[PDB]
């Protein structure tokens, strides 16, 4: 289900309207503890407890940040790490030296993706400690920014229903032609077997005719 | 299974069965009719006894003789009148063991000449 | 351009391929040969005792002299007169 | 464990100091930090100069990081977060005084960060290729005739990925305009329309390519069906001729034998 999740008119309406406050230092309306978890349950993510974000652990925040990247940005964290350290055919690198930098660069790639995404939504200061040493107050500011991007996305997804539906029409045309190609080959293949069965019956009948007549003669 | 591409094998068997039927159905022919055309001699009843064989010579069937097969073969009636000397010599051929064909050679020569 | 029902046409050919009709016809032919042998054995035994034997497989006539031991063969062709055939076999034995 | 590298070798120290000096000079370390760098300084460094090099190298790896004025207390936690494989061989007390006899342990870390900074730039460039390649091969991969059903289903997933990327780019640009107090997401929509046009052109090429394969299959199947039907008519005619020939031969023998029997009986 890709690009089909983005097609909604009155299907969900589970998110409030996008709000902006020119008052507070951050352009986002800083959500409190209760209003931040009412989405993440209706929103596609999963939450253990509202207290687990009030005291964010290092392992839970990395899991929650990986799911956020895989949803809003539409990229796989595991697939990008495999492509970030692809086995290069150059004869200069060493496999013993490569084992040292595999763990370091994999964590640095996850940082750049989270830093770029938070930079676009309006947070230009994303550290490596934001995941492996979470803070209760700093997470609330980071999570209040991604939910406002979620409310804004629901209002904009109405303008994108035109493109998604036209993609289904074009994809349906190719699938229809390929189904006709398989249907034409299956119909002819059945036509051959029916004739081969009747011919095999005629060969047995003619051979039986000669065998019975060969007994009375000769 | 049988495929249409294997029709040549059934075609080959049909040719063999087609030739075997023609060869078998042209063997016997007729032997008695051929014997009557070659030797110009017919074996018919004697008009007096149904077991008496009558030998007919020629296509016109004017000359014929009759003999009896039971016991010693005695000469019977004949359309061309035969003198007693010719009749005794014909039975003298049958008196000796010899063969029936030797009697028929003398019989055909005397009956056709007496015509 | 093509066959309207090729599967049915092959079934019609099989259903019209009568086997018992020709098998019964082979019985009548074998019966007629048995009638010919029975009704002609008496004459053929008399003809064979005359010294003339027919060999229709080679289209030849066999005339054997019992005293000389030599056998004369008369082959038949579509150019020999019937008077030639009857004069050679007769008076030869 | 312990560092497998010969950190105390004088020849190895001259090589790593050259790699460090070249990377700092090539990337304009002295211009940004207003601190001159030299090979002589790398052999006998100072505590203030080491912090400048450590902060400069880590800022290129984690740009958003906020450094406190007590930089010595954060080096151990940074190395732990960076997954430094040689953290056990480095003592926490040596961080306050790196210019002593244990400088080779810290000089190897500076070379480890120099290598990591160079390797990260190449690793991030390969990620940019993966996030772009799915819209780069375009019709070349898709126009080829499908070999199985999985490749056709994989072709559909590539099309759905192209549309999903276009929508996310629209949401990203529209929110950035929304943050700047605009509420007019027209230039973001125009970029979406231009990107969607190329997707239609790619699909239309696959539609035309598949329409040709559909017509080529029809002509090929009509030829195959014509040959099969021709073979069927041949079997039917040969069978009929063979049946009549045997039946006619049976009627001839029955009439020829029937006359022979009549000849044997009439001749009486
Ligand atoms: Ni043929």
């Amino acid at each position: 289900r890709r690009s089909k999740r983005f097609l909604i008119s009155n299907r969900t309406t589970k998110l409030g309207p996008a709000k902006r406050a020119s008052r507070n230092q951050d352009v986002f309306p800083i959500l409190d503890l209760q209003e931040l978890v009412i989405c993440l349950q209706s929103c596609d993510f999963a939450l253990a407890t509202q207290e687990n974000i009030s005291r964010p652990t290092s392992d839970y925040m990395v899991t929650l940040y990986k799911q956020i990247i895989e949803n809003f940005m539409g990229i796989s964290v595991e697939s990008l790490l495999n492509s970030s350290n692809q086995e290069t055919g150059d004869g200069h690198l060493q496999e013993e030296n490569e084992n040292i930098y595999l763990d370091t660069l994999n964590v640095l790639v996850l940082n750049k993706i989270c830093f770029k995404f938070f930079e676009n939504i309006g947070v230009q200061d994303f550290n490596m400690t934001d995941l492996y040493k979470p803070e209760a107050q700093r997470t609330q500011r980071l999570l209040s920014a991604v939910v406002n991007y979620a409310r804004f996305r629901e209002e904009r997804m109405f303008d994108c229903n035109s493109f998604i539906l036209q993609m289904e029409s074009l994809l349906g045309q190719i699938n229809k032609l390929n189904d006709e190609i398989k249907q034409l080959q299956k119909d002819f293949e059945v036509e051959v077997k029916e004739i081969e069965i009747e011919y095999s019956l005629l060969s047995g009948h003619i051979n039986k005719y000669m065998n019975e007549m060969l007994e009375y003669m000769q | 299974m049988a495929s249409i591409d294997a029709f040549s094998d059934l075609e080959r068997r049909m040719d063999g069965f087609q030739k075997d039927v023609a060869q078998v159905l042209a063997r016997q022919q007729n032997h008695v009719a051929l014997y009557e055309r070659l030797l110009q001699l017919r074996v018919l009843p004697g008009a007096s006894d149904v077991h008496d064989v009558r030998f007919v010579f020629g296509d016109d069937s004017r000359c014929w003789i009759e003999v009896a097969m039971h016991g010693d073969h005695v000469i019977g009636n004949s359309h061309p009148a035969l003198d007693p000397k010719s009749r005794a010599t014909l039975e003298h051929v049958l008196t000796v063991q010899g063969d029936l064909a030797a009697f028929l050679v003398v019989a055909r020569d005397m009956l056709l000449a007496s015509l | 351009n093509l066959l309207d029902n090729p599967v049915e046409f092959l079934k019609e050919v099989r259903e019209s391929f009568d086997i018992q009709q020709d098998v019964d016809a082979m019985k009548r032919i074998r019966h007629d040969l048995d009638v010919i042998k029975e009704e002609s054995e008496a004459r053929l035994k008399l003809y064979r005792s005359l010294g003339v034997i027919l060999d229709l497989e080679n289209d030849q006539v066999l005339i054997n002299r019992k005293n000389d031991g030599n056998i004369d063969i008369l082959p038949l062709d579509n150019n020999l007169s019937d008077f030639y055939k009857t004069k050679y076999i007769w008076e030869r034995l | 464990a312990r560092d497998p590298r010969p950190l105390r070798d004088k020849n190895f120290q001259s090589a790593i100091q050259e790699e460090i000096y070249d990377y700092l000079k090539k990337n304009k370390f002295d211009i940004e930090t207003n601190h001159p760098i030299s090979i002589k300084f790398l052999k006998q460094p100072t505590q203030k100069g080491f912090i400048i090099i450590f902060k400069w190298l880590y800022l290129r790896l984690d740009p958003g990081y906020g450094f406190t004025k007590s930089i010595e207390n954060e080096i151990y936690q940074i190395l732990k977060n960076l997954r430094y494989p040689f953290l056990e061989s480095i003592n926490k007390s040596q961080i306050s005084a790196v210019g002593g006899s244990n400088w080779h342990k810290f000089l190897g870390m500076l070379h480890w960060m120099v290598r990591t900074n160079i390797k990260l730039d190449m690793c991030l460039n390969k990620v940019d290729r993966s996030l772009i390649n799915q819209n780069t091969q375009e019709i070349t991969i898709l126009s080829q005739p499908l070999k199985t059903l999985d490749e056709q289903d994989q072709r559909q997933e590539r099309y759905e990925l192209m549309v999903e990327k276009l929508l996310i780019d629209y949401f990203t640009e529209s929110y950035k305009s929304f943050l700047k107090l605009e509420d007019n997401y027209e230039p973001s929509m125009q970029e979406l329309k231009l990107g969607f046009e190329k997707f239609v052109h790619i699909i239309n090429t696959d539609v035309t390519s598949t329409e040709l394969k559909l017509e080529e299959l029809k002509v090929d199947l009509n030829r195959k069906r014509y040959k099969l039907h021709q073979q069927v008519i041949h079997v039917i005619d040969i069978t009929s001729k063979f049946k009549i020939n045997i039946q006619s031969s049976l009627e001839n023998s029955e009439n020829e034998l029937g006359n022979v029997i009549e000849e044997l009986r009439n001749l009486e």
